[PDB]
């Protein structure tokens, strides 16, 4: 499984079987010729093998990286300093690379489950695919092949020099 | 290799190449004062040994 709130659903609603007709519908014995046919062999079979798991438990570990200074407080041609916050800087760009895979996701679920009624119910998805969509924009495009955390601080102090201006001048 | 085996040997060679580009920029500044002020051990053309002036009384004064 997984983490419900990185991942979110909505409560699931379905109607309860509610047949007008007199005639039988092949999909409840389909339905209970999968369950007897097909679920019940895969989960004896899924039980047999999950025994033999628990017989020999081990454990593997997420890798904790501590945050190392970054490219503002290196000096200037100091390797040493500045590779450690280079590949701080990488790390975290293919992170947040992740996030915004992960708010994609969101947003292409809730599409296929809103359905017909999904411009409606998919506004927070689409407000946060923006939100994130316009962070990571600012953060690293345009860096080019040959990006490095020197060429995204490069980045940000223009588009801050952008914002002092525009302030500046609206005052 | 393990990341950390990885990650520190290139510091190591890092430090090893940062510190050689250093002392060829230090290489090059010392070669373009020594040429052009003359007072170091390099580019020390010769001159006349002055241990082959004889320093006696000679046949005339005024010398």
């Amino acid at each position: 499984s997984w983490d419900k709130d990185v991942y979110p659903e909505p409560p699931r609603r379905t109607p309860a079987p509610s047949p007008q007709t007199s005639l039988p519908n092949p999909i409840t014995y389909l339905t209970k010729a999968f369950d007897l046919l097909v679920d019940r062999p895969v989960t004896l079979v899924r039980e047999f093998i999950e025994r033999q798991h628990a017989k020999n438990k081990y454990y593997y570990y997420h890798r904790e990286f501590r945050r190392v200074p970054d490219i503002t407080e290196c000096h200037e041609k100091d390797v040493l300093c500045m590779f450690e916050a280079e590949m701080q800087w990488k790390r975290d760009y293919k992170v947040d690379q992740e996030i915004v895979n992960i708010i994609q996701e969101r947003l292409k679920a809730c599409q296929q489950r809103e359905g017909e009624s999904h411009r409606q119910n998919c506004a927070k998805e689409l407000q946060q695919f923006t939100q994130v969509v316009k962070a990571y924009q600012d953060r690293y495009h345009d860096l080019g092949a040959h990006y490095s955390a020197r060429k995204c601080l490069a980045k940000q102090k223009q588009r801050m020099l952008a914002e002092r201006k525009a302030t500046k001048e609206a005052a | 290799d393990a990341p950390e085996k990885n990650y520190e040997r290139t510091m190591a060679i890092l430090q090893i190449e940062s510190e050689k580009a250093e002392l060829r920029l230090k290489e090059l500044e010392v070669r373009r004062l020594m040429r052009a002020k003359g007072d170091g051990p390099w580019f020390q053309y010769p001159t006349i040994d002055k241990a082959l002036i004889d320093h006696s009384p000679k046949a005339t004064p005024d010398n």
